[PDB]
């Protein structure tokens, strides 16, 4: 996976 | 948002000493993505450490990091001349994810106390012909950086009409120099006779006052 | 050899717009996010946000979601930061920085992943001032009456920077050129001072060489009591 998709996953996860 | 407190803002160490910089977070430090950055005058920041202790490629082995609880620490086992710079900690984290930087810590060269040489310069005639009068007080080659410079015009203490400028630490002797420039209109300058700056500094046994009479 | 090349310094009036570029070299522009970091004069670092170089999607920090826009042009492998309705407060160095986000595990988290900016552009200065390019007025700071101090007041010039030398560089020891200060006029003023043996004030000459490229103003003023 593009590491920026991972950065986008971390961003949404933090909203928890 | 998380707040990263870097204290002190100015860390005074001698070259060759072991230096430790602290980044204290308002929550647990390992709950974010950490890094240390170095910035030298006129340059971009430069990555040193990422995470708690991973040294970035090309970074000297004297740099190391540690993190426990709320404390993130950069250690410089032996300060080299190029290590006197500003250091920023980073915390990428928080619920609205945010990249938070500390306020920065300047590592400055500690040297022995040096009292300033004080000089006062009246406005030149060239500038007086232009309608404005700049009076300059020079504090030359002192350490530490804190100095009290007070202007007096006919013994009236001046406020709001002077600007101070300090150099960076001199490359040879690590001292500071400071200019205090009192700006007046040519008209105002002519109403008074005695212009004086008084300097207070740790290296002086008592405050120093340099003055001149306009016109002598 | 990984490098980010930023566009040149910019002088803009209040209310104008600016568009600064950052072109990647030595790596795949779309493989790494780019952060935009601002540093106001004499201040620390401020994260403006990031741009996903794979999707073009921008994330703006809390305070920069209005007049700041991040854009892409994967064809020229370059990213852009446009500021609208500029304010004097926007005066700052703007930096482009390659983000590195990697670690171990199915999901990224601080215990297993690393976030850091490894490659930074040199920075793009953006000066927002309603003032116009003016040249410097160089006034002498005459020595008074074993060491004598003399100098030159480089006053009312715009925009930074001014260069100052003594004896065209022969006089380097004892020289102190103070950082420039911004006056209420929106013009800059700095003093350059040197300490010489008081005994050489009559024998030796001392001239300050001011150079303000932004106005092509070059000045040599002799300082004498
Ligand atoms: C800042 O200015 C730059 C250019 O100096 C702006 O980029 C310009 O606008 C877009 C960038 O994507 C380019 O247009 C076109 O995009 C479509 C996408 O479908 C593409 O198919 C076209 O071939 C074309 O590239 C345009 O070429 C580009 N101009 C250039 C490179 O000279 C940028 O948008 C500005 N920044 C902001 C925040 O507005
Ligand atoms: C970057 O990598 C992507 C995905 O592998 C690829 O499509 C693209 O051609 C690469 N870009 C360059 C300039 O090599």
């Amino acid at each position: 996976k593009n590491e920026q998709e991972l950065l986008e996953l971390d961003k949404w996860a933090s909203l928890w | 948002e998380i707040v990263l407190t870097q204290s002190p803002g100015t860390l005074s160490l001698s070259p060759g000493e072991r230096g430790t910089l602290s980044c204290r977070a308002s929550q647990s430090v390992r709950g974010g993505y950490l890094a240390w950055y170095q910035q030298k005058p006129g340059q971009a920041p430069r990555l040193l450490i990422y995470g708690a202790s991973s040294r970035a490629t090309g970074i000297p082995d004297r740099f190391s990091g540690s993190a426990s609880g709320t404390d993130y620490t950069l250690t410089i086992s032996r300060l080299e001349p190029e290590d006197f710079a500003v250091y920023y900690c980073q915390f990428y984290g928080g619920s609205p994810r945010a990249l938070t930087f500390g306020g920065g810590t300047k590592v400055e060269i500690k040297r022995t106390v040096a009292a300033p040489s004080v000089f006062i310069f009246p406005p030149s005639d060239e500038q007086l012909k232009s309608g404005t009068a700049s009076v300059v007080c020079l504090l030359n080659n002192f350490y530490p950086r804190e100095a009290k410079v007070q202007w007096k015009v006919d013994n009236a203490l001046q406020s709001g009409n002077s600007q101070e400028s300090v150099t960076e630490q001199d490359s040879k002797d690590s001292t500071y120099s400071l200019s205090s420039t009192l700006t007046l209109s040519k008209a105002d300058y002519e109403k008074h006779k005695v212009y004086a700056c008084e300097v207070t500094h740790q290296g002086l046994s008592s405050p120093v006052t340099k003055s001149f009479n306009r016109g002598e | 050899q990984v490098q980010l090349v930023q566009s040149g310094s910019e002088l803009k009036k209040p209310g104008a717009s600016v568009n600064i570029s950052c072109k990647a070299s030595g790596y795949n522009f779309t493989s790494h996010a780019l952060n935009w970091v601002r540093q106001a004069p004499g201040q620390g670092l401020d994260w403006l946000g990031w741009i996903n170089t794979n999707t073009g999607n921008p994330t703006y920090a809390q305070g920069f979601t209005g007049r700041f826009v991040f854009s892409l042009d994967t064809s020229v492998g370059s990213a852009y930061l446009q500021i609208s309705s500029l304010k004097a407060e926007d005066s700052a160095v703007y930096f482009c920085a390659r983000v590195r986000f990697h670690g171990s595990g199915s999901f990224p988290q601080p215990a297993d992943f690393y976030y850091y900016m490894d490659v930074w552009g040199k920075g793009t200065t953006v000066t927002v001032s309603s003032a116009s390019t003016k040249g410097p007025s160089v006034f002498p700071l005459a020595p008074s009456s074993g060491t004598a101090a003399l100098g030159c007041l480089v006053k009312d010039y715009f925009p930074e920077p001014v260069t100052v030398s003594w004896n065209s560089g022969a006089l380097t020891s004892g020289v102190h050129t103070f950082p420039a200060v911004l006056q209420s006029s929106g013009l800059y003023s700095l003093s350059s001072v040197v300490t010489v043996p008081s005994s050489s004030l009559g024998t030796q000459t001392y001239i300050c060489n001011v150079n303000h490229k932004p106005s092509n103003t070059k000045v040599d003023k002799k300082v004498e009591p």
